[PDB]
């Protein structure tokens, strides 16, 4: 699993 | 690289009328699509300085999200329920062209469009 | 599942503040906060929502600026040693988990950058 910044919430 | 303008929301030399597809739409589609789980990528526009995503709006000419939809129904902008649907279903082409089968992100978007669907099935007929 | 958060008050000790305490709350935390790419680090990493079933598996030591805030406001540190680990804490976990040159990667490297410069400029005890 993979941290991928455009699915980020915020 | 800046963010885009966002899509038009308001224009008032549009003409204007309320129908209970529109109606269905706001109430009915929107609400449900807005609150499920994985909706958070697709309640604003992409902001590609925050996310830094420097060839997102070189790739997706024609961005869209929920929160335009949702203002876009909000303001009375679209005159056909089909506009609207047409707005969706570019959300939903420009998540899977920017990103690959199989990204978590376009399994999000996967999950709203049948979702989405569903809800489209029931759409009542234009009184 | 996630773990609870990071405890952040310990009722069994007593209170001390000082200036460097004091200098690392309202400098240190509040400049990092404040910073562009703080937000990722602001809570604890919430595995759950973020699809990231192994972050606990790998990350034992978890952090992040929630907690050290609450943690000065709590004066659950005695010594300002003890939240500078903190804070490296937070970044090295971010260094271990990720891939180098990732995105967040690059966030937590500009934030310890200004961490940095922030403790050099610590006041004396």
């Amino acid at each position: 699993s993979l941290k991928v910044l455009k699915k980020y919430p915020y | 690289s800046m963010n885009p303008p966002p899509p038009e929301t308001s224009n008032p030399n549009k003409p204007k009328r309320q129908t209970n597809q529109l109606q269905y739409l706001l109430r009915v589609v929107l609400k449900t699509l807005w609150k499920h789980q994985f909706a958070w990528p697709f309640q604003q526009p992409v902001d590609a300085v925050k996310l830094n995503l420097p060839d997102y709006y070189k790739i997706i000419k024609t961005p869209m999200d929920m929160g335009t939809i949702k203002k876009r129904l909000e303001n009375n902008y679209y005159w056909n329920a089909q506009e609207c649907i047409q707005d969706f279903n570019t959300m939903f082409t420009n998540c899977y062209i920017y990103n690959k089968p199989g990204d978590d992100i376009v399994l999000m978007a996967e999950a709203l469009e049948k979702l989405f669907l569903q809800k489209i099935n029931e759409l009542p007929t234009e009184e």
